[PDB]
RNA sequence: CGCUCUAAUUGGAUGGAAGCAGGGGCGAGAGCUCCUGUGGACCGAUUAGUGACGAAAAUCCUGGCCAUAGUAGCAGCGAUA
RNA sequence: ACCCUCAGAAGGGAGGCGAAAUAGAGCAUGAAAUCAGUUGGCGAUCGAGCGACAGGGCAUACAAGGUCCCUUGACGAAUGACCGAGACGCGAGUCUCCAGUAAGACUCACGGGAAGCCGAUGUUCUGUCGUACGUUUUGAAAAACGAGCCAGGGAGUGUGUC
């Protein structure tokens, strides 16, 4: 009479104390939305990043309140660059044979979108049997 | 030759309008005009070898 | 054309549409957003009034030039739009009528809903001096209503 | 029509642009403040220099006005207002939770604030708000 | 990083592809990915190639559209109807 | 098709067909600009590059994020006390000792709590910074030049030779 989700939805990785640390951080930290200067200004400029290039650009020539430059030192730490917040590492899925070599323990699965139902299942099914979570899940009736 | 079956003109300084060539008031030839010619297009004068 | 934006339990509410009229927009706006929530009777006698000149309908939104009316309250701008109020009977007209067709009173009911929707324009030119011409459009209006039991 | 003062001050003979500068601070501090005896508040200086700059801020003017206060009423209102941000939120809160009044309309005595007295003894270039309100061409009401 | 089409290897789709709308996650970023709705037939990845490959700008080009505005005009002429 | 309405071969309503009529005629999909209606936030005493970063209010069906708060304790970098005692200084105040101690950002554990609750998204309020963008220019917010808005279009190419 309700609503469940295939898999093991709750099934956390374990992480060494140091990548648990670090990852950590990475959340607390977070960082600047780095949308293009003056996107909010034009409906034809977008979100989408571009360097200032303008030679008085306020936010080129790094005045305070016109927003952060795209720097290397923003970059998120080594140790967990990329991990789902969960802290699993993410595994692009497609078919079945793609389960095949995957860690339960550290990673988790993630089933393409493209991926049908009848595939899904099979998938969401096996996966689970070899102990990994799958981050999109079917919600079926139970 | 695409393109450039035109004698479009253009007006010049005077009337607002950006020296591009017109032809019938459409404006096109020029490359940053619909119905203009390709800047830098295949070339049939090209080695592909 | 324009589909009801609107729910309508068929058990409950009658439907009703004008299109592609060639009306003002602006004025439609207005009568619409005067007339919601009278009961569909009332908008008639409205509209009637309106057209007859007794009760003006406040322009709020397209109002520059129009002149104070003391009848509207709340308000300064708004005029007496007779065509497009007449356009709107035609609506109540066709709407309490489908609505009594299905039984339910119709004059009784409640203008739940009427909105109008530029569907368009219809072209025209006009000429000008220095052999130029410009436009001269009528704008094409639809409008929904629909009527629900108080 | 009743003002629940946290604190009433006794201006009389003291050195107003002190006063002010004090009972601005406190109004920032919450408290609701009522200046009393305004028109026997001093400062100092030559009169006929001090009125002349008064008398100036009176003829200033065109037609987006500059509205200045003649009564020692208020200002001494006007005086504490340039000390507060009064175009902020906060600012406005405090300076309207400020009053001035023409003697002591209140049962209390007001206080002497510390540093804001000024000995006659000792002095006499100085001047009463009310001399110069009566200059000012104001009313006597008080 | 992204776009086209070619090739080798290898995948997804009517148990619903691309597209689009809103939303979640990742990447310093180019950008990648998922969810829901719509859609109803196609779509990828990797590797080596191929470019008519990336726009906020040029009184830039074409198309569509808002404000202007229910505004000016629908009076002036020796023919005031 | 039939039926109702209407001045009506119009339009509208209902109804029939099809997986789909939000496939009903420039009739696959259906973005932006933008329009109507409506929802959330703001709003008729208040100030203007519209925001960035912080932090509050209000708002949030699911899914694709699941964290967040307070007691206590552990660890504890730079920094770093009150009080008390003693002793200098006209004085404001200082030195010595208590003491690199208590404290000290992050993180973890115990126990308790939160589900609009934490993230996030919309909007609004406060703090700090803040007179677009691109170009021209020694010097641009510029009373220098360009654009009304959006979508799509729009600029290192071929051969020969070195
Ligand atoms: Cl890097
Ligand atoms: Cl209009
Ligand atoms: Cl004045
Ligand atoms: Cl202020
Ligand atoms: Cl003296
Ligand atoms: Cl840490
Ligand atoms: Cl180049
Ligand atoms: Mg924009
Ligand atoms: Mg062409
Ligand atoms: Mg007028
Ligand atoms: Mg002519
Ligand atoms: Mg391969
Ligand atoms: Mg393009
Ligand atoms: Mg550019
Ligand atoms: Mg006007
Ligand atoms: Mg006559
Ligand atoms: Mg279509
Ligand atoms: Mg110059
Ligand atoms: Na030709
Ligand atoms: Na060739
Ligand atoms: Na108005
Ligand atoms: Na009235
Ligand atoms: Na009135
Ligand atoms: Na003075
Ligand atoms: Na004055
Ligand atoms: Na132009
Ligand atoms: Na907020
Ligand atoms: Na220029
Ligand atoms: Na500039
Ligand atoms: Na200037
Ligand atoms: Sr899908
Ligand atoms: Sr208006
Ligand atoms: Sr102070
Ligand atoms: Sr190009
Ligand atoms: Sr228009
Ligand atoms: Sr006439
Ligand atoms: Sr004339
Ligand atoms: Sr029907
Ligand atoms: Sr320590």
């Amino acid at each position: 009479t309700e609503l469940q989700a295939r898999g093991l939805t709750e099934k956390t990785p374990d992480l060494s104390d140091e990548d648990a640390r670090l990852l950590t951080q990475r959340h607390r930290v977070g960082k600047p939305q780095f949308n293009r200067q003056d996107h909010h200004k034009k409906k034809r400029v977008s979100t989408s990043w571009r360097k200032p290039r303008g030679q008085l650009s306020k936010q080129r020539r790094g005045i305070k309140g016109k927003g952060d430059t795209v720097e290397a030192g923003f970059r998120s730490p080594t140790a967990v660059r990329g991990k789902h917040p969960s802290g699993f590492e993410e595994v692009r899925v497609h078919n079945v044979d793609d389960l095949e070599g995957v860690d339960g323990d550290t990673e988790a699965v993630r089933i393409a979108s493209k991926v049908g139902a009848r595939k899904r299942e099979r998938i969401e099914e096996e996966a689970e049997d070899a102990g990994i979570r799958v981050l999109n899940p079917t919600y079926v009736e139970v | 030759y695409a393109g450039l079956r035109t004698p479009a003109e253009s007006f010049g300084s005077g009337r607002g309008q950006a020296h591009v060539p017109k032809q019938d008031g459409r404006a096109r030839r020029v490359p940053q005009a619909v119905k203009g010619r390709s800047a830098h297009p295949p070339k049939t004068e090209k080695d592909r070898s | 054309g324009i589909s009801y934006s609107v729910e309508a339990d068929p058990d409950t509410t009658a439907k009703a549409m004008l299109r592609e009229r060639q009306m003002s927009f602006k004025h439609s706006k207005a009568i619409a957003r005067e007339i919601k929530g009278k009961t569909a009777g009332e908008a008639v006698d409205y509209l009637e009034a309106v057209i007859e000149g007794d009760q003006p309908v406040p322009f709020k939104q397209h109002n520059s030039g129009v002149g104070h009316k003391s009848k509207v309250d709340g308000w300064d701008a708004g005029r007496y739009p007779e065509k497009a109020s007449k356009a709107f009977l035609d609506l109540l007209e066709n709407a309490v009528g489908n609505a009594d067709h299905q039984g339910f009173d119709g004059e009784a009911m409640t203008i739940k809903h009427v909105a109008a929707h530029k569907v368009g324009e219809q072209q025209g030119r006009k000429p000008r001096a220095m052999g130029r011409a410009s436009a001269w459009n009528s704008p094409q209006v639809d409008v929904e209503l629909i009527l629900e039991e108080p | 029509a009743e003002f629940d003062a946290d604190v009433i001050v006794d201006a009389r003979d003291c050195i107003m642009g002190r006063v002010a500068s004090q009972v601005a601070e406190q109004a920032l501090d919450g408290e609701t403040v009522a200046v009393v005896n305004a028109e026997r508040a001093v400062i100092t200086g030559r009169e006929e220099q001090i009125v002349e700059k008064y008398e100036k801020r009176v003829d200033i003017g065109n037609d987006n006005g500059y509205f200045y206060p003649k009564r020692p009423d208020g200002i001494f209102k006007r005086t504490i207002r340039g000390m507060l941000p009064h175009k902020k939120q906060r600012g406005r809160e405090a300076f309207e939770s400020v009053r001035v009044y023409l003697g002591n309309p209140y049962d209390e005595d007001g206080e002497v604030l510390d540093g804001t007295s000024l000995d006659r003894l000792s002095n006499i270039k100085f001047v009463t708000l009310g001399e110069i309100s009566e200059t000012l061409g104001a009313n006597k009401t008080w």
